[PDB]
């Protein structure tokens, strides 16, 4: 027998069942866990990784509640995550050179003999945010989801206490104890003898890195009263410049606890301790969203790349699914079935979610030498009756896209959305807060009720529907941003029950130019008849009819994930240079359509382009030109008036 | 952070007085909440998306105390429709006279001034206690909708939503009835049989639903 104190955790025990575990896991959990060709689920990374010289790995729970003999791990890594891992880290390296005993190989052996190892279980047992960490459960493997507000810069930490002596030429070292530094006052004895004399220098020690994350809890339950939180933590090294604002994030780590000072002056604490998490894993990604543009974030890639951690930031593909969508986009009735795929519990509304779509793709991202950027954005607005999904597939968009916010009404100011200033409740010191502008710097910013908003709010939108720039002169900062993001949002009619017989372009309560400005509108009169009222009718109880909307599935409807991943790589690796064939199909567009500027042609551009994108076209064309205008002018409806 | 009146309550009840008297900014929080459940705000530190989960109850009157017979409800009251589609109900309580149905109002009047005890009837209204546990209770289902009367509701629609379009768009016409009267027509027949207190909808309801519907504005004639 061996043990820890305190403990039922074996080392030995631990390593050997690891081993067999690991030896023996082969898609198990698609047997015992459900219903659903390949072999040695596991093994395949640890063959993999040798040849690239890698520390890290990756593990969920699930294998081991899958696999037999793991079952009784569960529970101790869950309740002793770090000692677990010491263990596993070692169990690993054990592995390693049980597995290569049956391989010969040129002489790698230099190196993973002075390697380490460490691990990262992701995809974990739920937990249910914060209050559920009573003081019963602290210091355990944990999970959550939620997203960013701000961030902190380097934290470094003693980690090798140097330390000159004064005399006899003599340095001297030694390490940290649990978190301390005991000086040695002495001054080696033998040589010579000062009990106390020696001194300090930090030029030579060794540093940690660590840092600290504010966050906001997003659950999946909340209580009778329930209103946001915000919680500080502790990454360290090798995971820095990892999570930032403008991320939703799932996560793992390790609630704590820790006393703090009364002060800078002594030693007498706090009968309550501050809360905290120490960080195990992040997840930048998941499946029911697409992800960031791949172009936008090239720094951080190559960076990542320099610093030898990988931890995702691009969902990766095969390519029986890449032929897949070869095969899905050789069909016609792509233009059709994207639009009933976006929202099978909804009527028609074919040019609306057709729009939707195409700026799901964006457009073009192109820049120049040093003196341009477009960029692909294309700025939307809705109008018409109430009583619609107008609001819902707000919702729906915000949902689904990764990087946006909501707005609403009134209750929003320039200070609010630009840059604001704050000090910090613990640090007590003037640090800052990114605006909600900036925040969906690349994707979606949505609002409701445009016209009732403040002209204080509505005057800022101006630059930022053309450059993408904000710019701050306010308190000790000054530097102008960048704000990617797209806008879509909705409008309200002038008075109430519309004035079918009047000039729309003044029927509003809202200026031209501001709605010049928008790329394109949607329109969302009512036209009473049936044809159109009974079969939605149905349409929306049916969806009752169920506890929940599968037989809505008929139709002919496509699945979220599918769809989803192949706009990603729609979105990430094609570029449709513009063709001359459009020119003379959009240009006298425009000008006959004239008969009201040249922010239009923009819009025809820059969604055409995104029509190419669909298809998969490496090349712009003529005919995207034909249904840009097509539905430009079905858009506002040209021909009643 | 605390929130105000609304944030205290989530699935839950508000109510409100005086509609008319309040800011255009409680409007344009108030046509978020009666449709989404969620507030937004980007004023400093605070840049959520709050849930709400509440349930609203306003009140006011016209601009001019008295009704205006001689004027439409649509342009005597208010408020804009631009928001009351949102109000899938709305009742208009004015009052004319009558030499004999005030004289009992009085009886009541002063028998409940005399002493607090309501009339002498033969029926005990009930302490709220077992009325809460009541309403707790029937929101534990969850009932069905069958297509026996999914069809008859559709047909119901059609025939309102004609009817009050061609018809009124004159003296006591109220805009027109909306998906969100249907909505509302379904999920006040599912409250029925919540209370009936089966996982399934009858064709009687429907009918009490329309009635009740079309009677909130019968005093409009008169
Ligand atoms: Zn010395």
């Amino acid at each position: 027998l061996r043990i820890i104190w305190g403990t039922n955790v074996s080392i030995q025990e631990c390593t050997t069942n690891f081993r067999n575990f690991l030896m023996s896991f082969k898609y198990k959990f698609r047997k015992i866990l459900d219903e659903r060709d390949e072999e040695l689920y596991y093994i395949k990374q640890l063959n993999e990784m040798r040849e690239l010289g890698t520390s890290n790995l990756n593990l969920d729970a699930r294998n081991l509640l899958a696999y037999k003999q793991t079952e009784d791990l569960y529970h101790q890594l869950l309740n002793y995550p770090q000692e677990v891992i010491s263990i596993m880290d070692q169990t690993i390296k054990d592995c390693m050179v049980s597995l290569i005993v049956d391989n010969n190989l040129d002489y790698d052996l230099d190196e993973i003999e002075t390697k380490f190892y460490k691990v990262r279980p992701y995809n974990v047992g739920s937990c249910k945010g914060m209050r559920e960490l009573n003081p019963n459960d602290i210091d355990k493997l944990i999970n959550l989801k939620g997203l960013v507000l701000r961030s902190t810069p380097v934290i470094p930490d003693m980690k090798v206490a140097f330390f000159k002596c004064n005399v006899c030429d003599h340095t001297m070292a030694v390490e940290i104890d649990r978190g301390v530094i005991q000086e040695p006052a002495r001054c080696e004895r033998i040589d010579c003898n000062e009990p106390n004399s020696m001194s300090l220098i930090h030029n030579r020690c060794s540093f940690a890195d660590k840092q600290v994350i504010k966050l906001q809890e997003t659950p999946d339950f909340v209580p009778d009263g329930q209103t946001p939180h915000s919680i500080s933590l502790c990454v360290y090294d090798e995971l820095v410049d990892s999570c930032r604002a403008g991320d939703r994030i799932e996560v793992t780590g390790t609630f704590r606890s820790i006393p703090i000072r009364a002060n800078s002056r002594q030693r007498v604490l706090k009968s309550l301790y501050k809360t905290y998490v120490d960080v195990v894993h992040v997840k930048k990604v998941s499946d029911k969203r697409l992800d960031v543009d791949t172009s936008t974030i090239e720094q951080e890639l190559m960076q990542n790349k320099v610093d030898h951690n990988e931890v995702e930031e691009v969902r990766q593909i095969t390519d029986q699914d890449l032929a897949k969508i070869r095969e899905v986009a050789a069909r016609e009735d792509l233009y059709s079935l994207l639009a009933r795929s976006i929202a099978p519990s909804i009527y028609e509304l074919e040019d609306v979610k057709k729009g939707i779509l195409l700026q799901l793709f964006g457009g073009t991202n192109k820049t120049f030498t040093k003196g341009g950027r477009y960029r692909g954005d294309i700025n939307i607005l809705l109008c018409g009756d109430p009583s619609t999904s107008k609001s819902q597939i707000l919702q729906y968009v915000h949902k689904i896209t990764p990087r946006g916010v909501y707005t609403s009404g009134k209750g929003s100011s320039a200070v609010g959305l630009t840059a604001y200033i704050t000090r910090d409740v613990d640090t007590k010191q003037l640090v800052l807060e990114s605006g909600a502008l900036v925040l969906s710097d690349g994707g979606v910013c949505c609002i409701d009720e445009f016209d009732k908003m403040s002209d204080s709010t509505r005057s800022v939108l101006h630059e930022v529907m053309e450059q993408q720039t904000i710019s701050i002169a306010k308190a000790g900062i000054i530097t102008t941003l960048n704000a990617r993001s797209s806008i879509l949002a909705s409008a309200n009619p002038i008075g109430s029950r519309y004035n079918p017989n009047l000039p729309v372009t003044e029927n509003i309560d809202l200026p031209p130019p501001l709605l010049s400005r928008f790329d394109l509108v949607y329109l969302v009169l009512d036209k009473v008849d049936e044809k159109n009222d009974r079969e939605l009718a149905k349409h929306l109880t049916n969806l009752y009819l169920e506890d929940k909307p599968e037989h809505i599935s008929q139709d002919d409807v496509l699945p979220v994930e599918f769809l989803t991943m192949y706009i990603s790589y729609a979105k990430e690796h094609i570029h449709p240079i513009i063709t001359e064939a459009a020119k003379t199909e959009l240009v006298r567009a425009y000008v006959g359509m004239r008969k009201a500027t040249t922010r239009q042609l923009e819009s025809m551009i820059r969604l055409a382009e995104a029509h190419a994108k669909m298809k998969l076209k490496n090349v712009v064309e003529l005919e995207d030109v034909q249904e840009a205008v097509r539905l430009i002018r079905s858009a506002i409806k040209d021909y009643a008036t | 952070l605390e929130g105000g009146a609304l944030v205290l309550a989530d699935n839950g009840i508000c109510c409100i007085d005086e509609f008319d008297k309040m800011d255009e900014s409680d409007r344009t929080a108030i046509h978020e909440v009666m449709e989404q459940q969620t507030i937004s705000i980007s004023k400093a530190g605070i840049n959520t998306t709050l849930n709400a989960r509440t349930s609203i109850l306003a009140a006011a009157n016209p601009l001019y105390g008295r009704y205006n017979p001689r004027l439409s409800p649509l342009d005597n009251i208010n408020l804009p429709a631009a928001l009351l589609s949102r109000f899938d109900i709305l009742f208009l309580m004015l009052d004319i006279p009558s030499r004999d149905d005030d004289e009992k109002l009085a009886e009541h009047v002063t028998y409940v001034h005399m002493h607090n005890k309501q009339p002498d009837l033969d029926f005990t209204p009930v302490e709220p206690s077992k009325m809460r546990e009541y309403i707790a209770y029937a929101k534990t289902k969850r009932p069905v909708m069958s297509e026996a009367v999914n069809d008859y509701v559709v047909q119901a629609y059609i025939r309102l939503r004609q009817d009050s379009k061609r018809e009124m768009d004159s003296k006591f016409s109220f805009g027109q009835a909306t998906p969100r009267t249907l909505l509302g027509i379904i999920r006040l027949s599912q409250a029925l049989a919540k209370l009936r207190l089966a996982d399934m909808v009858d064709i009687d309801d429907v009918e009490e639903a329309l009635r009740l519907v079309r009677v909130s504005k019968e005093s409009l004639y008169q």
